[PDB]
């Protein structure tokens, strides 16, 4: 059983993803308990000082109990470094690694009739880059950091001259941990896109291709644009730091706000990236248990290939207070209402297909209908942002993490898990039992919307991000909000003890398609699970 | 003087506005509120509808259209009439904010690791702001008797605390205050909440952002760019006051 992690084959690589980004998810999901327990009440109670004196061991498990305030000193920079590890594990190492590199690999060569990748040795490569940009990541949080103690609190998007004065090594072992997820989704999209394009089955034109695959291969062409520019930005706080270059240093004659365009310029496409492939995956999931074929099969495409383009031309409404002129301000305005046009169209769509069909509520279309509704209400949040003159008020406040959290954090997990209960007995032989499937959507449901609908009121109230710490007028949202994620975490342990269940001893799945005739694309017409060699 | 810039237990509405340009943000958010609003009920109320209307139970076969041209181009046209309303009341509101005029006071604001510098440079007036309860009153970023002594001192109460600075920027009200803001050391970013402006503090850079108060009082915000460990510790009180208070609080800091 370490012949799994030598395996070439595109559907054992895929699970190899899935688990690992799975894993991943918990560390960073057990991050964010963290800080909603030191979030729950106003006053330091968690991140004392004082428990640094004590074992790296020892240190842990005393962090986890309250201390009253007049026996913690506050440290901040433990709050910035959990919050970095939060998002960079996120958004490097967990939903695009499930996403692209789960899903992805094991369906797309599935959905267009391919036997394997074009490059399997590659693929596994990519893979095996993905561990150690994680490790990597994982490692920076015990690396000598800022202000004489380990990690780096400097936020998920590195902005320097914060980033580049951080002392230690740990900002170093986290470039280098991004260079590494880098590599790892660069070899994923020349995959995905030679896959696609070359290895496609006799009679599957390009207008045949389903949905997922297409997400699949949008994605692939983002990636190949935006991760070598943020391998740029990157490199030069690298260099800032350790090679005497001044790229971002007014003593030197740098801007600091050059990173933020370059950072951008790879950071908008990034979302759409995280994005696409669940949008893929609640086209066909909503087809499947609507039992009627995908509405605007072309328009969706189009629409896809639209935001991909677009989304390189609207960076900078993440830096309206950055100090860009009245002018830029005007333009990415413009833009940025564009591209919501195609973005929230795509939910007519998938509501037009249910219209008229004959809706089965399993576990599956429970996830997909979860995705619409909290895409809507993120999607929303978005709309007022975009406009610079109010988001002079909301920039680096809650409301723009509700915002995100709605629209990409909870899309991508919604998608993820759409994907898990659609999929999991095709993939395993398995069949996860119904109830449990349910149970874990409800208290999700509730749990993720508890969590973040507040933050809007934080954000109105005038709540910064990334603060370990905050005026108790604050208190009453915090503490719902934190109840919220408790909660949303009892679920997904939940979820991890029907996974386990699920692959143990969950019924076996005996039909090629164990869903209904409109579940119609080619992994259905294969065994469960499909033949070590396919096609 | 009144506390007004700040925020209150339980408040899911903005600060109160103390400028005309946190009132037109104000009035903006309303109004896309409302629109945003309409489309979250609409889409969640035709999901939950098509969901018992087409439940299997329900519609034992399934239709198969994929198209309705009709349809799509009114919800096509819908969202773009939508968005152009809303620029077409929200870039007159951002011209507003972003055109800064001649001003009645200049501050010059410089962002500190952690506390900032304040500088009146028609008046040689210049020091530094740091929280009630910092390192540098005595402290160490909590709450404890010492700080709610310190806090009730300077005029405030234990519910200011992570709020209350140890000096403040003084400002006489109904005039135009220009402000330049830059960092010395990190970016940091300058806002108050209450006068609807924010401007981040870019070593390098100096950048500019105006308001003018409408009424008297206390207003507070906190720096809005992670700048490193006491990030939550470093807040800004802007007092508005009488012209004649303003000019007595110049008066105090003339040194004959
Ligand atoms: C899934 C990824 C995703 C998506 C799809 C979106 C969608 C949108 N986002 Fe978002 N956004 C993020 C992920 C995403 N966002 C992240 C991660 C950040 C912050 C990162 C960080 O700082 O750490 C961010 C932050 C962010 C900012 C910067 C805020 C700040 O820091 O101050 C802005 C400003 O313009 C913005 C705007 C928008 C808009 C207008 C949309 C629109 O495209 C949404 C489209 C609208 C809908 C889906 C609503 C439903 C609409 C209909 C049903 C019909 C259509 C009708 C109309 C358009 C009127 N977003
Ligand atoms: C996809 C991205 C993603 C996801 C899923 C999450 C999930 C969560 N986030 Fe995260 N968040 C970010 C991306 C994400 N976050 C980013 C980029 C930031 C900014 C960091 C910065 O400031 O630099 C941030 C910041 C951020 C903040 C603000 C921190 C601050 O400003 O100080 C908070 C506050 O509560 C928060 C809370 C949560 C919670 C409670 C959860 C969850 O606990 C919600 C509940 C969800 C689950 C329990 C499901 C988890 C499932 C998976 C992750 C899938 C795993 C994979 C498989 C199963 C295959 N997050
Ligand atoms: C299934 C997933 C579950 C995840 C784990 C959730 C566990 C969270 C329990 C935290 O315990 C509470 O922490 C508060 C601190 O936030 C304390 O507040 C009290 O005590 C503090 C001193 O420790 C004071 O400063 C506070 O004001 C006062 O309200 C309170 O007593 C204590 O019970
Ligand atoms: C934590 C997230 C979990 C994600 C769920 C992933 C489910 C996929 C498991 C698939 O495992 C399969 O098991 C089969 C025998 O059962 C093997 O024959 C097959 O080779 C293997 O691939
Ligand atoms: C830290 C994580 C938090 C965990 C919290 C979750 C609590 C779990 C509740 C367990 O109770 C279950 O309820 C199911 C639902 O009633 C029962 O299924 C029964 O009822 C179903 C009908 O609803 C049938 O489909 C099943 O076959 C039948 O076993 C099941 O036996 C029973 O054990
Ligand atoms: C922190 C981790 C929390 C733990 C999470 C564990 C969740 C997974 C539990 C699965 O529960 C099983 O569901 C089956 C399917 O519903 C039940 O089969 C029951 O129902 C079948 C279908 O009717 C019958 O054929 C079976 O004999 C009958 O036992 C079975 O009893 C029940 O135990
Ligand atoms: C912005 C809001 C978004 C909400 C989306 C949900 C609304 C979806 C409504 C769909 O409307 C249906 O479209 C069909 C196709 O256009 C029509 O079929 C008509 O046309 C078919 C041919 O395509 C024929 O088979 C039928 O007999 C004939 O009734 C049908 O009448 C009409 O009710
Ligand atoms: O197009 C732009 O629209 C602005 C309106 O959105 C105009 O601003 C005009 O109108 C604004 C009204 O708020 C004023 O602030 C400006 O000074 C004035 O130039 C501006 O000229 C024009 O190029
Ligand atoms: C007097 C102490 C109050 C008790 C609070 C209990 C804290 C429980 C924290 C455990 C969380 C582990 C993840
Ligand atoms: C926005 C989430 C929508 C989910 C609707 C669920 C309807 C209730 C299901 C009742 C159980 C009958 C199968
Ligand atoms: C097939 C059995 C249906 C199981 C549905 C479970 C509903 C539980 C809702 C609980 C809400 C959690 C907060
Ligand atoms: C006043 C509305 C309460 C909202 C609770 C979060 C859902
Ligand atoms: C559709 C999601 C919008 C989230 C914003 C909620 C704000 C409601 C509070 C308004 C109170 C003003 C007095
Ligand atoms: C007058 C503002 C127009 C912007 C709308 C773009 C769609
Ligand atoms: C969104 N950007
Ligand atoms: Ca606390
Ligand atoms: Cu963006
Ligand atoms: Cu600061
Ligand atoms: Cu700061
Ligand atoms: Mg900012």
């Amino acid at each position: 059983f370490t012949r799994w992690f030598m395996s070439t084959n595109h559907k054992d690589i895929g699970v190899l993803y899935l688990f690992t980004g799975g894993l991943v998810g918990l560390i960073s999901v057990a991050f964010t308990v963290y800080m909603r327990m030191e979030l729950m009440a106003p006053g330091v109670q968690f991140m004392c000082a004082e428990h640094l004196e004590s074992g790296l061991v020892k240190g842990f498990f005393q962090s986890l109990w309250p201390s009253a305030v007049e026996n913690c000193t506050p440290n901040g920079h433990l709050w910035n470094v959990m919050i970095t590890g939060h998002g960079i594990l996120m958004m490097f190492f967990v939903v695009i690694p499930a996403l692209f590199g789960g899903f992805g690999n094991y369906f797309m060569p599935l959905h267009i009739g391919a036997p394997d990748m074009a490059f399997p040795r590659m693929n596994n490569l990519s893979y095996w880059l993905y561990v150690a940009g994680t490790s990597l990541a994982v490692a920076s949080l015990f690396a000598p950091g800022g202000n004489g103690q380990l990690g780096s609190g400097i936020g998920w998007v590195l902005y320097p001259p914060l980033s580049t004065s951080e002392s230690g090594y740990s900002t170093d072992l986290a470039i280098f941990a991004v260079h590494l997820s880098g590599a790892s989704s660069i070899l994923g999209a020349i995959n995905m896109i030679t896959t696609f394009l070359n290895m496609r089955a006799p009679g599957m034109t390009m207008h045949k291709v389903p949905l997922f695959a297409w997400s699949i291969f949008v994605t692939a062409w983002l990636i190949l644009l935006a991760l070598p520019v943020l391998a740029g930005a990157i490199t030069m706080l690298l260099t800032d730091r350790n090679f005497g270059t001044t790229f971002f240093q007014p003593s030197g004659g740098g801007d600091p706000v050059l990173y933020q365009h370059i950072l951008w310029f790879f950071g908008h496409p990034e979302v759409y990236i995280i994005v696409l492939p669940a949008f893929g995956i609640v086209s066909h999931v909503i087809a499947t248990f609507a039992k009627k074929p995908i509405f605007g099969y072309l328009p969706m495409v189009y629409a896809m290939v639209a935001i991909g383009v677009l989304g390189f031309v609207v960076w900078a409404h993440h830096m309206y207070t950055a100090g860009l002129s009245l002018t830029q301000q005007s333009y990415f305005m413009m833009a940025t209402m564009v591209i919501a046009v195609p973005t929230g169209i795509k939910i007519f769509s998938w509501i037009a297909t249910m219209w008229g069909g004959s809706i089965e509520l399993k576990t599956p279309m429970l996830w997909a209908l979860g995705f619409l509704f909290l895409f809507t209400v993120g999607g929303v949040t978005g709309i007022v942002l975009s406009q610079a003159s109010v988001d002079r008020y909301y920039h680096d406040t809650y409301y723009v993490v509700a915002h995100f959290h709605y629209v990409m954090s909870l899309g991508a997990v919604f998608g993820i898990f759409a994907g898990i209960y659609f999929w999991i007995g095709k993939m395993s032989g398995r069949q996860y039992p119904e109830w449990a499937g349910k149970l874990h959507f409800w208290m999700m449901f509730v749990g993720a919307n508890l969590t973040f609908f507040p933050q809007h009121f934080l954000g109105r109230q005038g709540m910064p991000r990334r603060y370990i710490d905050y005026p108790e007028a604050f208190a009453t949202w915090n503490f719902v909000s934190s109840l919220g994620a408790f909660l949303s975490f009892a679920s997904f342990l939940f979820f991890l003890g029907v996974i386990f269940y699920t692959l143990t001893r969950g019924a076996r799945v005996t039909a090629n398609n164990y869903w209904n005739e409109h579940a119609d694309t080619l992994e259905w017409t294969l065994t469960s699970p499909p033949p070590e060699h396919t096609f | 003087l009144e506390i007004i810039g700040r925020p209150q237990p339980g408040g899911t509405g903005f600060q109160p506005s103390a400028s005309p340009v946190a009132t037109q943000i104000h009035w903006l958010d309303g109004f896309i509120l409302v629109i945003i609003a309409a489309i979250t009920i609409f889409v969640t109320l035709l999901i939950l509808y098509a969901v018992w209307r087409f439940h299997e139970k329900r519609n034992k076969v399934p239709a198969r259209f994929t198209h309705n041209s009709p349809l799509e181009i009114a919800w096509t046209i819908v969202p773009i009439v939508i968005l152009v309303a809303i620029g077409a009341f929200s870039l007159p509101v951002l011209f507003n904010q972003q055109e800064i005029p001649e001003a009645d006071v200049t501050v010059k604001v410089t962002g500190y690791q952690w506390y900032w510098g304040y500088e009146y440079p028609d008046e040689e007036i210049s020091f530094e702001s740091y929280m009630i309860g910092s390192p540098a009153t005595g402290g160490d970023n909590r709450m404890s008797p010492e700080v709610e002594q310190q806090l009730i001192e300077a005029g405030y109460s234990r519910d200011e605390f992570l709020l209350a600075t140890d000096t403040a920027m003084v400002v006489p009200v109904n005039k135009t205050v220009v402000v330049q803001v830059t960092g010395a050391d990190v970016i940091h970013s300058w806002t108050v909440p209450a006068f609807g402006v924010k401007q981040d503090a870019v070593p390098g850079r100096l950048a500019q952002l105006w308001f003018r108060a409408e009424r008297e009082g206390i207003f507070f915000g906190q720096c809005s760019e992670l700048c490193g460990i006491s990030h939550a510790y470093m807040p800004i009180t802007v007092k508005v006051v009488s012209e004649e208070a303003y000019a007595a609080w110049l008066e105090q800091h003339h040194h004959h």
